[PDB]
């Protein structure tokens, strides 16, 4: 059980969730700290035997979906926390790993040209984006040094969910929502899927909850 | 406005004072509407009234001291609105002349911050 | 001393609500709605307070006209709620969830207290707005306010003699609680649906 | 000063204002209970020397205008008390007197027929009716009794203002916004307005606020 504002998981195994950083989401020394607590769910993403990945940048991810699309189309500045619910079913018959990894400012790269990337290419929405390159995080860097950032893995042998607590990670004390963003979460399928007669889908929840939100 | 120009980021909250200038008869209603910035600038008085606003009258309230929130400045940028709507119709008496006149006063609070002194603007391009 | 003037003082008069005189040999017998709004003498009265609380004491009087028998009667008094007749003898008279009453007509009159039906705290006398979400609902009618239908037959089967039965009931109400009082009104009533007026 | 939520009125003489029926607006032992607060100002009437008077009903008057258009629309209960300031700025040199009644229960009455009243003819939203026979309050009653509602007089020798505090009247503890209004504030001029040189309009300025709200 999470119960936060109105609506809520209810999630079986409860892993040990990852304070992000060493660090936990709270308000700085207006508020409506109650209606914008709640698991946004995103869809459910069709993870197979050849896929990627996927990346959804906060708070794009969420401008336009229930009381924080509205709070920031209003409003001029957040500062808010994050509270990301990563839970991905399957049996035991099925194989595979997941890096369920929060990167801040994850400022992603074109492949094979030098033009930047335009605002149909950084900010996706609630749909979040593929990976081209997941092996260098479509930025030149690295998947195998990718784990300084906030991870947990999602290895379908031991567990079935990742949570991760996102706090505010960013050098101003509040930011323009809509012309920014810090965290992409990135859930990328290091060993992929398999098994034979069922090649198929194995589906992967997103639960975005935003936590101690601030506007202005 | 002309020291806010010898510094580069400034911040803090600056508050305005409008006043009535009309004869002592004259009575009429005004709404003064804020806009926060990024907040689009109202049009009419139904948009207009819905922001954090103040409806003054022109009676012993020849004066309003309107205070703005810290605005933290800092390329067309714009960081806000201030418009003024009428409310009512403008009452003068048959002996005072009909028009009227609202001058205004910007004046920063005592938590205005300036830092990174550059050179102004404003003179630039003389005899003996 | 001024202990006449008391509201529940001044409105519990058992005063004439309904008259129907219905024949034997609406189908040879009356249903009533339970509602202030039929005789202007005791519709203006309670048309001087918003909100009304009141325990109704319905005493049924009932004298007979052969065009004389001892006649039995029913009065089902049936709530909002269930169903009410709709014939004389349908399967709704031999209900026992609705309060009926039986007594004849050589008996001293019948008398029930029909206590405070609505689900409000009290009745809503006047009314703005209307009652269900289609446009063309009725305007200041509450369906909360709505007491019920007192719905009265004559027990006997058919008798050889053709005859008029004629019904009066009274309504006192008793532990009156107003609220909120209303100017009097000066022009006549039109309709007892409404509060129009005609000039 | 009368400073409620966000917004204001800078009124310069307050005048004693009305608690209707000896009440106050108070909680019942989901609420916003901020944001509601605010005097919602309606257009300002054109009273002339030959106007009837003006008739808002409470909560239609207010559907469609700021929180509180959007709080009724989405939720199915309200409870909720007002304060409405009803300023009428005028010279000395006019005339007249008003009264400035808030009439519970106002259920009208068509002139010359036996038809109900329709949605077109009662509910007007925020711009008002006006009265069609003022004598008789359009539902046969008498104007000159209507002292016995809650009332002030906004004589222009006198004041120029008028506050009135509405509790919630209403036998319901919680009652459905858009089908059933409660209060009609109504303002009719007694004594009508006369000056000779200028006999226009001397405008009447209707600011109503919610107070004590309540939402489910």
């Amino acid at each position: 059980q999470l119960k936060l504002g109105n609506s809520a998981i209810v999630t079986q195994e409860a892993a040990n969730y990852c304070c992000a950083y060493g660090e936990w989401p709270n308000y700085l020394p207006t508020q409506p700290e109650t209606a914008t607590d709640r698991f946004y769910t995103l869809k459910s993403v069709k993870w197979e035997t050849g896929s990627t990945g996927w990346w959804w940048k906060l708070p794009d991810a969420l401008n336009n979906i229930g009381m924080f699309g509205q709070n920031v189309q209003h409003h001029y500045l957040y500062r808010s926390g994050f509270l990301i619910h990563v839970q991905c079913n399957a049996t035991k018959f099925h194989q595979g790993a997941l890096l369920v990894v929060a990167i801040p400012e994850h400022q992603r790269g074109a492949h094979n040209t030098n033009t930047s990337p335009g605002f149909d290419d950084i900010m996706k929405g609630e749909e979040g984006g593929t990976f081209n390159h997941p092996y260098v995080l479509d930025d030149g860097t690295s998947l195998a040094c990718a784990t300084i950032f906030p991870h947990q893995w999602i290895n379908l042998r031991t567990n079935n969910s990742a949570t991760i607590v996102l706090p505010w990670m960013n050098a101003a004390p509040m930011d323009f929502p809509l012309r920014h963003n810090q965290w992409t979460l990135a859930i990328i399928p290091v060993v992929p899927l398999g098994t034979r007669t069922t090649s198929s889908m194995v589906p992967i929840t997103v639960s975005i909850a935003p936590m101690c939100c601030e506007f202005n | 406005g002309n020291i806010s120009r010898y510094y580069t980021h400034w911040s803090g909250s600056l508050e305005m004072t409008f006043m009535f200038c009309g004869s002592f008869m004259a009575a009429g209603k005004l709404i003064l509407c804020y806009t926060p910035p990024g907040g689009s600038c109202p049009t009419t008085r139904e948009t207009a009234m819905l922001g954090t606003h103040i409806v003054w009258d022109f009676g012993l309230q020849s004066s309003v001291t309107l205070i703005i929130p810290w605005i933290s400045g800092s390329t067309n940028a714009n960081v806000g609105y201030v418009t003024c709507f009428m409310q009512t119709n403008l009452i003068v008496p048959s002996e005072s002349s009909d028009t009227c006149s609202l001058i205004g006063f910007i004046a920063a609070k005592d938590d205005f911050s300036l830092r990174l002194m550059r050179d102004s603007p404003d003179i630039g391009q003389l005899h003996a | 001393g001024v202990s006449e003037t008391l509201v529940e003082n001044f409105l519990s008069r058992a005063a004439l609500v309904s008259k129907r005189s219905f024949e034997y040999k609406d189908k040879n017998f009356f249903k009533w709605t339970i509602n202030t709004r039929s005789f202007v003498q005791l519709r203006r009265k309670l048309e001087l307070f918003t909100y009304l609380r009141f325990d109704a004491e319905i005493t049924i009087l009932t004298t007979v006209a052969v065009n004389l028998p001892d006649l039995t009667l029913q009065a089902m008094f049936v709530p909002t709620g269930a169903l009410t007749p709709e014939k004389q003898d349908s399967f709704h008279w031999q209900s026992g969830s609705n309060a009926s009453v039986f007594f004849k007509i050589s008996d001293p009159p019948a008398r029930i207290t029909i206590p405070f039906m609505c689900i409000n705290s009290a009745y809503s006398v006047f009314y703005d707005g209307f009652a269900g979400f289609e446009k063309n609902g009725l305007y200041g009618i509450n369906p909360a306010d709505t007491i019920g239908n007192l719905c009265v037959r004559i027990v006997n089967e058919h008798q050889p003699v053709g005859f008029t039965v004629t019904v009066r009931v009274y309504m006192k109400p008793k532990h009156i609680k107003a609220w909120a009082p209303r100017p009097p009104r000066t022009l006549p009533y039109m309709s007892i649906a409404n509060a129009n007026y005609k000039g």
